[PDB]
């Protein structure tokens, strides 16, 4: 019933402003200036990049950069999808599954609401680091943000706010169609609930923005090129950067991916 | 292994 399906909404964004302590709000705040004591510092060059680092190679040093900040996110997903209701009582194997499957879907998501066209903030938002800086960096490593910026462009159109945000990524984990998955039926029977609240949050919250629910369930499908493509991206570093490797959690989530 | 320990922690 209706009064369900938004205390389902309301129970999953008190969730995800209690797991992200950067939310899209924050962030718009930050990127337009409509915010008290706090303009965040600019990386656009190398020079900027060795000031920015008291608040290897410049390219290795992003990379690792974003390999830090990704495992806190890991981190903060993670909890965010135990306060999913059904989640954690999912057969175990099935949760790492989902996880595995569903984390950078969510992680590049969640970037899109730090993004413009120009840049990201990084640093929980006390910097910006340019799109044209690290468009900058030597091959492999200069195409690894161009897809995510272009995702989040057409993205951040869509103009979505956290209240839809938590539930869009409730629906991303509980996909059934994850490769390996034991008990696929619990999964969608979850997944369908979350929908419907989803729905009719799109609804409720943006009465005439037309087909809104049909463009960000779109969306869904092509966060996994994304990560497909960041994927052979990794490969190619793996194959030819040999002396470098991944953070340990983050070996474990790409181990057997796919 | 570390995915297990984050989805066990209370
Ligand atoms: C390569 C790892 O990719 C990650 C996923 C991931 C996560 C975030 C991300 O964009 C944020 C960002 C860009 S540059 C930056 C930075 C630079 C410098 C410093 Cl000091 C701090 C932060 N933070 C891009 C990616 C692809 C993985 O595969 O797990």
């Amino acid at each position: 019933e209706s009064a369900d399906l938004r205390a389902l909404a309301k129970h999953l964004y008190d969730s995800y402003i209690k797991s992200f302590p950067l939310t899209k709000a924050k962030a718009r705040a930050i990127l337009t200036g409509k915010t008290t004591d706090k303009s965040p510092f600019v990386i656009y060059d190398m020079n900027s990049l060795m000031m920015g680092e008291d608040k290897k190679e410049v390219a290795i040093r992003i990379f690792q950069g974003c390999q830090f900040r990704s495992v806190e996110a890991v981190q903060e997903i993670t909890e965010y999808a135990k306060s999913i209701p059904g989640f954690v009582n999912l057969d175990l194997n099935d949760q790492v599954t989902l996880l595995k499957y569903g984390v950078h879907e969510i992680i590049y998501t969640m970037l899109a609401s730090l993004m413009n066209k120009d840049g990201v903030l990084i640093s929980e938002g006390q910097g910006f680091m340019t799109r044209e800086f690290l468009k900058s960096l030597r091959k492999p490593f200069g195409d690894f943000m161009e897809p995510k910026f272009e995702f989040a462009v057409k993205f951040n159109a869509l103009e979505l706010d956290d209240s839809d945000l938590a539930i869009f990524i409730a629906v991303i984990i509980l996909s059934g169609d994850r490769p390996g998955l034991l008990n696929v039926k619990p999964i969608e029977d979850i997944q369908d609930n979350l929908l419907q609240a989803l729905e009719l949050q799109l609804k409720l919250n943006h009465p005439e923005s037309s087909q809104l629910f049909a463009k960000l369930l779109q969306k869904m499908t092509d966060l996994r090129q994304i990560v497909t493509e960041h994927v052979q991206l990794l490969q190619v570093i793996k194959k030819t950067e040999t002396d470098m490797s991944l953070h340990p959690l983050l070996q474990e989530i790409y181990k057997d991916l796919y | 292994h570390k995915l297990v320990q984050l989805l066990t922690t209370t």
